[PDB]
DNA sequence: AGACACTACGAGTACATA
DNA sequence: TTTTTTTATGTACTCGTAGTGTCT
């Protein structure tokens, strides 16, 4: 063991906008924008692992050509992005002179824009407004609500959605063809099922299964990757009998090493995002789940507390 | 010398072959490191399952005896903020190794106590520096980690140690130490562990110290139960039978004499009665609802103190009122 | 006045002779004395008995005390300034004058006085009187748990409280427990006779004094103050039918109870919330408000046993809620709404 | 030096005067001190977690163990006692505790190795670990897991649930049992004999009966009864009534009056008697305990009534354990148990 | 804050010889409070649809882009009065789709919806809206949206709910349940959310319970009493009452620390017991004995180390049938003048 | 030798927290 | 249609007395 290889998420990271299997509308929009030029300020939002950072990187690359190194200013959440940085470095880059083609502009990529402080976000307003003819801003975040409305008013809003099973399946088939990996339909279906619209997680699980077992089969996938956590919790809460929910909680969750805090948090989230039952029933279930969580946080987290929570939920469902 | 360390620390695995229980994870990790394709790891599991030992033995297999120098190991004991990330982790990832050639390893042990800003700053460090360094995040609760950081690592769930693995480790210890163990005593030891090797090792050391002999005798179930102060199944079932069948005064006297002759705790008796009544096939689930609710309430009240006699009488009355509906 | 006539020694007490003899027993050997916790009804005379016991443990100079100012710094730039009542033989601390920052004051001041040795030119230890130990949060009590045992040769605690419910079990175990039962109406009337004989009050009938006792519920602090108050309305000459002067908050609570029992609606609930706000804004605790409102609602003869049982049940429930909460009005309005729904 | 300490002990309260100095003075907690004595000859002391009711002797046990291990000389240099009267946030745990654990063990003198085992590790005890925040507790994990070669951790608490699961897994759990009459009558009789406490036959066993598994409270009550008997100077023996009158126990006749008021009577007279009873200061916890004992031990009530009385007493005790008003809770309990 | 350029500009707005124009997006802010009465305030409101429609037609015919006037109204109402966002939307969508009349406007509006946080008063209106909790409205404004509503401002939403939850007309009353029962259940859930909030903002920093406090304090009491707004949405008065009670507690603490030398009682034990007699000792001799009862009051206040400010603060604690705000005005001004004159003349031992 | 630009460690002030 | 709330560690900004290398 002297050197390692690049992971398939980084090795097969798309370098052109055509290789992105995400939202076709926004991808074609960015393709036409990069082909014609005049890229405006944009804010790309969505969920992790759907192709937001790669999208803006490919856009900037194909738009700037060889001038990417001197025309693109990349700032992540790992670097200081306070009011002082926006005042000095971002302003110096926006005021910096650079002879570009008559259809391009300097791009300022700000990854994880939902983490910038309010002062920096406020100072960026006039910084992006006074130099909007030679400097363009592209924000990439997960929550558009964390960015102030004045900043959102000066840019386009691109909301990336979850990747359907078709797109992730197509990308996985392309990766398999480029890697020559023996697979099976049930294995790919299990990978898509455990990915939950997360392309990066899907590729990571695929690489793990390949390097751990060689053959991509549903058996090996379920052996190396457990079933999704929220779905088992939903099946436990939606049980019709108390015995079935108790058996599910015992075998699937408690006997597999899931902590009580994770169980109660997943139960709260599932009941909040549930739609099968009425609003009042969901409110009573959330009330009971919170009453249980208040005991779980105090160090009384055991199997008896979760059993009592399930019993109270079933008593509520017992009309 | 190692002969002064406690049994939990003395018997810490130094190679990947001494980590029992996890076979699907250990084999896949060995294949990862053999073929070279080692992704970012996320070891999620309960305490005492062998995550820290696994990653330490892995770093030892990767770098040799030079593990303590070619690996950046951060934990909750060390200050882990956003500035700590920005300086230490980025400077460790960006530069090269001082002693040999190869990728670097950042072991963020117990990273479930990190700040949200620290994880938001680290999620782009993991994605930017990924050709010369690696990240291994150890966690007991997967809810304290942001989904962005949670999606960048390959998740390995450390299941609780099964019967065979704990029995194998117990046999290894009984070979390493001049100690003998009874079969039923071994089964009772497996029962009070819940897949925790730390508890098994600690109580094994305690029962070896309890023997009071030059270790020419065997460790029976009585020694174990008197060491961990846990109630015996015999007294457990006797108390349950006296509660279910005998009168109120008789059940009260039985519970009092059982909990005062051996010095047992009410919480242990409650847990044992809950475990026993789980196999009881009963009528309409209303009795189970009442039993679970009242027992959990009594447990939560015990977790804050109070009158032990009042709580014992409450347990008796709750069990009786719950089984009064199963008729 | 209640201050002009107050006992200064153990031989000057006029009620609970058994408690006086027990205090003499406990003060016979003063150096072999453990920590003490005086508990009982509010206004029995435990704060006077503690000072009388200190007057037997030390010289008469225990009452010549002075108020000094001490400052503390929290984890931030915030500063706390509190007044300590100190004496050449003891000191008095009342952590009920601040919020959750009582633990810092407790630990720092107690460690300071423990490491500090007494001075001369006036026995061996310096007593600390913790007034109203019920306001001490669980953190400060836990901090004092080990301070009580680590320094037992220089610091002896005499904690005065009204109910051992909020006191943790370790602190209860770490000190003797002394109960101070409220004096009977006979002893209260006897003290009232003496104080009106000294203050030159004109009484046509003596039984009125007994009525004052029956209006104080064993409280001497309320009894004497009410006697002096009704002596000012009757111009130093109490009549045979002199009215009983009740505090303003008691009359407000009675009017609130009347409004509850007469009308039960949301429009009345708004007025109830307004009255509760006016009561809370004028330095009246919410636990006392709830207790008095419940006791006044139970006295209403228009209700039956079924109503009173539910009333006291909701009262206990919301008392637990208020003891677990901080926004007192959020629980008081809920209790009032539940009572309205019950009736 | 030594004589000054002897005189100071002789002029201290009986709780601190008779504090166990060796691992032999502890009477009832034998299972833990047996392991503590057997590990004294060896050198593999593990991380320990003492938990149990208050007044069972956890702090005394760890102090006696540290003494028997290190001697009165190394006792002040190889120990780190952190109580609840100090700051124990994340900052303290990260700086001070970790710096002390990373320190090397102090070199023993020539006189130390001759009489004491002098193990190659030091002990960092944390008394009253219930007040430690969960983050400061999780910070101790690797601190105690990596520096185990040079330091040993001893957590002490009353509620084991207040400590996080990883810390409870890293430390070996020692549960201290309640000190009832059977396992503490020897210690109580020894304390009474050493102080010439002239008592009757069934006094000491009664004292611990009021203690409910608490030897500190029993010793304090014994000292109070001894002071009350020496002040009188009558030369007689202390009786169970003289002990129960100062222990906060309600007399039997007052309890029979309460039972008669609950059995026969409506809301009004019950409320009036409760208001009169609250004038005489009694702790509602003791009243609830005595009512529970009377109702459960009496062979005159139905099982259906006994289940309900047990649940009601449990609810009342749980509500009283939060600092509620004693009068309201007692009245509610008596009214609820009056309605069948 | 106290230090910053905001106050400097506020003071500059008072002394200047050159016009000073100020532009801001949020006016009703605490930091913007010094600008309340110093500069002429002008409010730019939601623009009309006609001018924006004409401008859009112009920039559309100029940019070779097809657009009907029937879509501009929807574009504006989804944009919520921002011509800049409308222009950016047109420039962004025109590059691929050159015509948007009635077909692709649904996805355009669903993708460009303005996710703006509501003011602490609009959250009270939306929370107490009975249509949202109906069977049809529940599957449109889901529970996740209701919790995000609270999370928009989690410092005022529970207080705003508790303030005006009993001032509405409920339309979700279950068959057999009156308004009082729903109000009592809402108040019980308010108390439970109070306990949860106390557990959150206390030691151990249990902030992970914030979503639960969302339901118990805001969502459930609103759902129990959702309906029409009877009157107006009243601002939470708990803050002012808390400030007043804190000030009164400070004053009572000063009074107790002044008279501790004589009372030897607690703060509450003095407020409940001593003040009903201190009032009749100090103030009552003024109503019956004219101006010759001054020496008695001075001696009484000296015997417990009272002050003039303490005397004025004592008379403010009494409520109900005993209010001195008119009794002090009934006192002849000569008596008060003589009292305050004798106060600054005789020496007082602290 | 000394004055004063450059500077980096420290006390104070707020601001969030799913 | 509008004002406030105890505390606990992490984060960011600011002034700022201070310690030392340098130039008129
Ligand atoms: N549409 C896609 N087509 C192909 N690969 C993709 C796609 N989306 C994601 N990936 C893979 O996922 C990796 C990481 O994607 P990212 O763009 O970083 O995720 P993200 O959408 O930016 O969400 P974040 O960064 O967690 S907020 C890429 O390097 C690709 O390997
Ligand atoms: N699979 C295992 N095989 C052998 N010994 C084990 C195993 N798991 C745990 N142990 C023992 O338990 C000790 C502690 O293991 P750790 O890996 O530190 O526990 P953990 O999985 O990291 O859980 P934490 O540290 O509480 S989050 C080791 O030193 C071993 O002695
Ligand atoms: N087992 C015991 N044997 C003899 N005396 C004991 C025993 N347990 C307690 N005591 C007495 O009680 C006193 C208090 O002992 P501690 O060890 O402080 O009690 P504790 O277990 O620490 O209770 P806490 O501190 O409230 S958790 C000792 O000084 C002894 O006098
Ligand atoms: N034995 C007694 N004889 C006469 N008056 C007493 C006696 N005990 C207490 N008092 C009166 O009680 C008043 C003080 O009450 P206090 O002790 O503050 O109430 P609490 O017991 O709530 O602390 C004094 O003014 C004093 O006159
Ligand atoms: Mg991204
Ligand atoms: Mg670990
Ligand atoms: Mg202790």
């Amino acid at each position: 063991t002297l050197s390692l290889q690049l992971p398939w998420v980084e090795k097969y990271r798309p370098q052109v906008l055509s290789d992105i299997v995400g939202n076709k509308e926004t991808i074609d929009r960015l393709q036409q924008i990069a082909k014609d030029g005049n890229m405006p300020h944009m804010i790309i939002s969505g969920m992790p692992g759907i192709g937001k950072t790669t999208s803006v990187h490919c856009l900037a690359h194909e738009l700037l050509g060889r001038s990417y190194a001197d025309g693109v200013l990349e700032l992540n959440a790992s670097d200081d992005r306070g009011i002082d940085v926006v005042r000095n470095q971002i302003k110096h880059f926006a005021q910096k002179k650079l002879h570009l083609p008559p259809g391009k502009h300097k791009i300022v990529i700000l990854d994880e824009a939902d983490s910038m402080t309010a002062g920096a976000q406020q100072a960026l307003r006039r910084t992006m407004e006074l130099y909007s003819n030679s400097t363009r801003f592209a924000f990439a975040c997960n929550q558009s609500n964390k960015i102030i409305e004045p900043l959102q008013s000066r840019c386009a809003i691109l909301r990336y959605s979850k990747l359907s099973d078709e797109d992730v399946l197509k990308r996985l088939l392309q990766i398999i063809k480029l890697e020559d990996v023996k697979y099976t339909n049930d294995g790919l279906e299990a990978i898509i099922f455990t990915a939950e619209g997360d392309m990066r997680q899907a590729i990571n699980n695929l690489q793990s299964t390949v390097a751990g077992h060689g053959l991509v089969n549903a058996d090996n996938v379920f052996k190396i990757v457990d079933s999704p956590h929220p779905l088992i919790v939903k099946k436990m809460l939606l049980a019709s009998n108390l015995e079935d929910s108790i058996q599910i909680l015992r075998t699937d969750l408690w006997k597999k090493g899931y902590s009580s805090i994770d169980i109660v948090t997943t139960s709260f989230r599932v009941t909040k995002n549930l739609a099968q039952v009425k609003e009042s029933v969901r409110l009573e279930m959330i009330k009971e789940i919170g009453l249980t969580h208040m005991r779980i946080l105090e160090g009384v987290g055991t199997y008896l507390q979760l059993a009592s929570m399930l019993a109270k939920i079933h008593k509520l469902n017992n009309k | 010398s190692k002969e002064n360390l406690p049994w939990v620390e003395k018997y810490r695995p130094e190679t990947l072959d001494e980590v029992y229980g996890q076979n699907e994870v250990i084999t896949t990790v060995r294949k990862f490191v053999d073929e070279g394709k080692l992704p970012h790891l996320l070891f999620y599991g309960p305490p005492g399952t062998g995550k820290t030992s696994t990653i330490v033995a892995l770093a030892r297999e990767i770098y040799g005896k030079n593990y303590s120098n070619m690996v950046l190991e951060l934990n909750a004991s060390d200050d882990r903020g956003i500035d700590v990330v920005r300086n230490q982790i980025k400077d460790f990832a960006s530069t090269r190794q001082i002693f040999s050639k190869g990728f670097k390893l950042i072991i963020l042990d117990e990273a479930d106590a990190m700040t949200n800003a620290a994880q938001n700053a680290l999620r782009r460090v993991i994605e930017r520096y990924t050709k010369n360094t690696r990240f291994c995040v150890l966690a007991n609760y997967a809810h304290k980690l942001t989904p962005a950081l949670l999606s960048r690592c390959t998740r390995f769930r450390f299941q609780p140690l099964p019967q065979e693995a704990i029995e194998r480790r117990i046999a290894n210890v009984l070979v390493h130490e001049k100690l003998k163990l009874s079969p039923n005593a071994e089964k009772a030891l497996i029962e009070l562990s819940n897949g925790d090797m730390r508890r098994v090792l600690n109580v094994l050391q305690s029962c070896k110290a309890t023997l009071d002999n030059p270790d020419e005798d065997e460790i029976s179930d009585d020694v174990i139960y008197e060491c961990c102060g846990a109630p015996r199944p015999s007294d457990l079932k006797a108390v349950l039978k006296s509660i279910l069948e005998d009168d109120w005064g008789t059940a009260h006297y039985t519970l009092n004499k059982v909990r005062s002759a051996k010095g047992l705790a009410l919480i242990d008796l409650i847990e044992g009665i809950v475990k026993i009544l789980e196999d009881y096939e009963l009528q309409n689930e209303e009795t189970r609802v009442h039993l679970l609710t009242k027992l959990a309430d009594i447990e939560y009240s015990i977790s804050k103190g109070g009158n032990d006699q009042i709580q014992g009488s409450a347990v008796i009355g709750a069990i009786k009122a719950s089984f009064e509906n199963e008729t | 006045w209640v201050d002009k006539y107050r006992p200064k020694s153990l031989n000057a007490l006029s009620h609970n002779e058994e408690l006086t003899n027990f205090l003499k027993s406990l003060s016979d050997q003063p150096r072999d004395l453990p920590h003490l916790l005086l508990y009982g009804p509010n206004g029995t005379g435990k704060k006077t008995r503690c000072m009388a016991l200190l007057e037997s443990i030390f010289g008469p100079g225990v009452y010549r005390l002075k108020i000094d100012v001490r400052q503390f710094v929290t984890a931030s730039n915030r500063k706390l300034e509190l007044n300590v009542v100190s004496s050449p033989y003891h000191l008095e601390i009342t952590p009920s004058d601040m919020g959750n920052n009582d633990r810092i004051v407790i630990q720092e001041l107690l460690k300071e006085v423990a490491q500090m040795e007494q001075v001369d030119f006036q026995h061996r230890y310096k007593c600390v009187i913790i007034n109203e130990a019920n306001s001490l949060t669980k953190d400060a009590q836990a901090a004092l748990r080990r301070t009580m045992e680590k320094y037992s040769k220089n610091i002896r605690l005499i904690m005065v409280c009204d109910s051992m419910s909020p006191i943790i079990a370790p602190i209860k175990s770490r000190c003797l427990l002394i109960r101070c039962p409220a004096p009977s109406d006979s002893e209260i009337s006897t003290i009232l006779s003496d104080v009106v004989t000294n203050e030159r009050i004109q009484l046509e009938t003596k039984d009125i004094l007994k009525r004052i006792a029956q209006a104080s519920n064993g409280n001497l602090r309320v009894s004497l103050l009410m006697l002096e108050s009704m002596a000012l309305n009757n111009e130093l000459a109490l009549k045979s039918s002199s009215p009983i002067i009740k505090p303003d908050w008691i009359i407000v609570i009675h009017k609130l109870t009347r409004k509850i029992v007469k009308e039960r609606s949301v429009n009345s609930l708004i007025e109830c919330r307004a009255v509760l706000y006016d009561l809370l804004a004028h330095c009246i605790p919410a636990n006392i408000i709830l207790k008095e409102l419940t006791f006044s609602l139970l006295d209403v003869e228009t209700l039956n046993t079924t109503n009173k049982s539910s009333i006291i049940e909701y009262s206990s429930v919301f008392d637990e809620r208020l003891s677990l909460g901080n926004k007192a009005i959020f629980h008081l309005e809920g209790f009032i709404a539940k009572v309205m729904c019950c009736l | 030096s030594k004589l000054a300490a002897e005189q100071s002990l002789a002029q201290q309260p009986w709780v601190e005067k008779y504090r166990p100095k060796n691992l032999d003075e502890v009477t009832a907690q034998d299972h833990a001190v047996t392991v503590l004595k057997k590990t004294l000859k060896s050198a593999n002391l593990p991380h320990m977690l003492f938990y149990g009711p208050p007044g069972t002797g956890k702090t005394s046990t760890i102090l006696a163990l540290t003494k028997e291990l290190y001697g009165p000389d190394l006792m002040k240099s190889r120990i780190l006692e952190l109580n609840a009267s100090d700051e124990r946030g994340i900052s303290i745990v990260r700086e001070k505790v970790k710096n002390f654990a990373r320190l090397t063990v102090s070199k023993p003198s020539k006189h130390d190795l001759e009489n004491y085992p002098c193990p190659p590790y030091k002990i960092i005890i944390l008394d009253e670990a219930d007040s430690m925040t969960a983050d400061a507790q999780s910070a101790l994990r690797r601190t105690m897991e990596t520096y185990s070669g040079v330091t040993r951790f001893c957590l002490i608490c009353n509620y084991v649930t207040r400590i996080i699961d990883p810390l409870a897994s890293r430390c070996s759990k020692f549960r201290f049992k309640a000190l009832d009459a059977s396992n503490a009558i020897d210690r109580l009789r020894f304390i009474s004999e050493q102080e010439n406490v002239k008592c009757d036959d069934g006094v000491l066993e009664r004292i611990l009966d009021i203690s409910a598994g608490d030897l500190r409270r029993g010793i304090t009550l014994l000292q109070s009864a001894s002071k009350g008997a020496q002040y009188l100077g009558d030369g007689k023996n202390i009786t169970s009534t003289q002990v129960e009158e100062l222990a906060g126990v309600v007399p039997h006749d007052i309890l029979i009056e309460i039972v008669e008021k609950v059995k026969s009577g409506d809301f009004d007279e019950i409320k009036k008697y409760v208001n009169t009873f609250m004038k005489s200061g009694w702790s509602a916890a003791s009243v609830v305990n005595q009512l529970h004992e009377y109702y459960i031990t009496n062979d005159n009530f139905d099982t259906n009534f006994k289940n309900q009385i047990s649940w009601l007493l449990f609810t009342t005790d749980s509500r009283l354990n939060n600092g509620t008003n004693e009068h309201i809770q007692l009245l509610n309990l008596l009214v609820k148990i009056s309605q069948l | 804050g106290d230090r910053g350029g905001v106050g400097q500009l506020a003071q500059f707005c008072r002394k200047t010889s050159t016009p000073l124009i100020l532009i801001c997006n949020e006016r009703n802010l605490p930091k913007m409070r010094p600008f309340d009465r110093v500069c002429l305030d002008i409010q730019f409101r939601r623009p009309d649809a006609n001018s924006i429609k004409s401008r859009l037609m112009t920039i559309a015919i100029r940019e070779k882009f097809k657009l009907d006037p029937n879509v501009i109204d929807r574009l504006i109402q989804t944009t919520r009065g921002d011509i800049r966002q409308v222009i950016n939307l047109l420039s962004t969508i025109s590059t691929t789709t050159k015509t948007i009349n009635h077909e692709n406007i649904n996805e355009i509006s669903k993708a460009w919806e303005k996710n703006i946080a509501l003011k602490p008063f609009d959250i009270a209106h939306k929370m107490l809206d009975g249509q949202i909790y109906s069977d049809i409205g529940s599957r449109n404004f889901t529970l996740n949206d209701k919790i995000a509503l609270y999370f928009d401002d989690f410092d005022f939403t529970p207080l705003m709910i508790q303030e005006n939850y009993l001032s509405t007309r409920p339309s979700v009353l279950k068959p057999g349940q009156s308004h009082l029962e729903a109000v009592a259940e809402a108040a019980n859930c308010i108390s439970l959310g109070d306990i949860v909030e106390k557990k959150i903002r206390s030691s151990e920093q249990l902030w992970s319970l914030l979503p639960l406090h969302a339901v118990l304090s805001s969502v459930y009491p609103a759902s129990k009493v959702a309906g029409h707004m009877a009157g107006r949405i009243n601002f939470t008065a708990w803050l002012g009452q808390n400030s007043k009670s804190a000030k009164y507690y400070r004053l009572l603490q000063e009074i107790h620390y002044h008279t501790r030398l004589g009372t030897s009682t607690d703060k509450i034990g003095l407020r409940l017991d001593y003040l009903p007699t201190f009032r009749k000792r100090l103030l009552d001799p003024f109503l019956k004995q004219g101006a010759d009862a001054i020496s008695s009051v001075i001696e009484v206040m000296d015997d417990y180390y009272l002050t003039k400010e303490d005397w004025d603060s004592i008379m403010e604690f009494f409520v109900g049938p005993d209010v001195t705000t008119a009794i002090i005005k009934k006192i002849p001004a000569t008596v008060k003048s003589g009292f305050t004159r004798k106060y600054n003349s005789m020496t007082h031992p602290v």
